């Protein structure tokens, strides 16, 4: 089967706040900068992936600028990178330089923010959806006792409630930066606790932090890979009205979730 | 044999039934970067079938034989009788339901073959508790008029449910609410593309988790979402296992 070895695929890459990876100004030359920009059909947001671990727009490869953290990400002539092992994209959407371990990052949410190579901390600003469909995926999130996560207390808290079809506050928008956001108010993100004394999961203003990065694993958990923990119902009791961050464990069913879209 | 009976029937036991079904189908499963288990391939015939019992409220039981390579029904045995799809593996007769009066059904185990002979599509065929019950009965008696539709009901409610947690959830809602449903584009598009998604997801090992071709999965609003990578939670947190496609 020759379809097991596809020689290339042209797609888009969308991250922080649903904005796309964009070669600033569609500039040809080496070191041309790569930015966060509103998604569109233009050629300089089209990214072709290859078996040699390169990611290409305008016939040139995406690459980190320096060895250490902080510097920009740029397109450059591919021949420069034919004996380089290139990018590995992790299961979560973390796009990493193989030899350097630096990851694609957006330090601000603003249009034309410079994308950069930084130390990976699994922040939402370092999470990316490789795909042509860049829109947030609207869905309910069903968990313990077949109940839905609902945004509560004027979009400050989140807990489980009996699922009601088309009930506004039980719908969530899943963004290309692995954030889970209130569908009625997409400035707000579901977040692990910023207070060290509480494990309680809340809704807060989106900020690209590690607290707001959530990965829906094939094993049915909703993982915060930065804090090495998963969403869990407090004591496996939905009537406590508390969703918490806990180490992954098979005891109970409180860490099992279904995406119903 | 793994079982789902009407006595012990609810959202919870159905969920448990599906978990154990998935677990037993994915014994010895291979894994890739996606972390979604790939079903076994080139399995010796003598161990290529997983037997599952289903029982209605009138205690009429059928044993279904699931091909563990592709998670589709190859045959079923009711009482001392058994019935084989004409595209079931040729040697299947010698390994399962040997102690029965064996028969061949004159159609394949595919939705396409079943709908052509049944004269009815999946979108016209309601799904729920009542239809699960009727399907077990009609297969047990083997009323030829209802055999095609009964398989549409049970293939979806058991196997496609196992294949996709979204479908499992549609059946959970139908059991919990006691509300029958016909599948829409969301459920059908998953069924249509289980084999294609398997291919592309395993092909994506080559291209950093990006597919050779796009797959259009619909949502409950009938909006087509294009899945051209492993980075969609509607695929990754939905599909429970894959057909073996690539080494
Ligand atoms: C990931 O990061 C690594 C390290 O930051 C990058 O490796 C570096 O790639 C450049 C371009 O191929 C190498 O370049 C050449 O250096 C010589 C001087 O030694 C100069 O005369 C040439 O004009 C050219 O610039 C650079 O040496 C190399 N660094 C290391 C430590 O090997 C790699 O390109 C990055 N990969 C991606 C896809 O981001
Ligand atoms: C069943 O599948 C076989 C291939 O295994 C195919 O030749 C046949 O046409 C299918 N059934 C029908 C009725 O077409
Ligand atoms: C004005 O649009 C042009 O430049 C901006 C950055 O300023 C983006 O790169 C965009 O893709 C390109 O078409």
């Amino acid at each position: 089967n020759e379809q097991c070895s596809p020689q290339q695929r042209t797609t888009r890459i969308s991250g922080r706040d649903g904005l796309c990876v964009d070669v600033y100004g569609a500039l040809t030359a080496d070191g041309s900068r790569v930015i966060l920009y509103p998604c569109g059909q233009q050629q300089n947001q089209q990214w072709t992936f290859y078996p040699d671990n390169t990611i290409r727009s305008l016939g040139k490869c995406l690459a980190t600028s320096a060895l250490s953290s902080g510097s920009n990400v740029v397109i450059t002539n591919c021949d420069y990178l034919r004996y380089d092992d290139g990018w590995m994209v992790s299961s979560s959407g973390t796009m990493m330089n193989k030899s350097s371990h630096l990851v694609l990052t957006a330090n601000a949410a603003t249009s034309r923010t410079n994308l950069t190579g930084e130390n990976n901390v699994f922040a939402a600003k370092q999470a990316w959806r490789i795909g042509n469909y860049v829109e947030p995926i609207v869905t309910t999130i069903i968990g313990l006792r077949h109940m839905c996560l609902e945004a509560t207390d004027n979009d400050t808290n989140v807990w489980l409630e009996s699922c009601v079809k088309n009930k506004t506050k039980q719908y969530w928008a899943l963004y290309s930066d692995d954030t889970i956001r209130v569908n009625n108010n997409r400035n707000l993100c579901v977040s692990s606790s910023t207070d060290s004394s509480s494990k309680l999961i809340v809704i807060r203003r989106c900020d690209g932090s590690i607290n707001q990065r959530w990965v829906f694993t094939p094993q049915g958990t909703i993982s915060n890979p930065g804090y090495e923990a998963v969403m869990d119902v407090a004591q496996n009791d939905v009537y406590l009205k508390k969703i918490v961050l806990s180490s992954a464990t098979d005891k109970g069913n409180g860490q099992q979730w279904t995406v119903f879209y | 044999n793994l079982s789902l009976s009407q006595s012990n029937f609810s959202a919870d036991t159905y969920k448990s039934f599906i978990k154990n079904l998935r677990k037993q189908l994915t014994i010895g499963a291979s894994y890739g970067s996606a972390g979604i288990p790939i079903l076994k391939h080139s399995v010796p015939i003598c161990e290529r079938f997983l037997l599952v019992d289903l029982t209605n409220g009138d205690n009429e039981t059928i044993t279904l034989a699931i091909n563990v390579e592709d998670a589709g029904f190859a045959a079923y045995r009711a009482a001392d009788r058994s019935y084989f799809f004409q595209n079931a593996p040729p040697i299947a007769s010698y390994v399962i339901f040997t102690d029965t009066n064996q028969n061949i059904m004159n159609f394949n185990n595919t939705f396409e073959s079943i709908e052509i002979v049944g004269g009815t599509t999946r979108s016209e065929t309601p799904l729920g508790i009542m239809h699960f019950e009727a399907s077990i009965f009609h297969l047990f008696v083997h009323d030829e008029n209802y055999v095609p539709t009964s398989f549409l009901v049970l293939i979806q409610m058991v196997l496609e449910a196992a294949k996709f947690k979204f479908i499992e959830q549609k059946v959970i809602h139908s059991i919990m609410d006691m509300e029958d449903f016909t599948p829409g584009l969301a459920m059908l598009s998953l069924e249509e593309n289980w084999t294609q998604l398997s291919l592309q997801l395993q092909a994506s090992e080559s291209l950093n988790g990006v597919f050779g071709d796009s797959v259009s999965l619909y949502n409950s609003m009938d909006e087509p979402i294009g899945v051209d990578s492993m980075y969609y939670p509607i695929l990754t947190a939905n599909m429970a296992f894959q057909l073996y496609q690539c080494p």
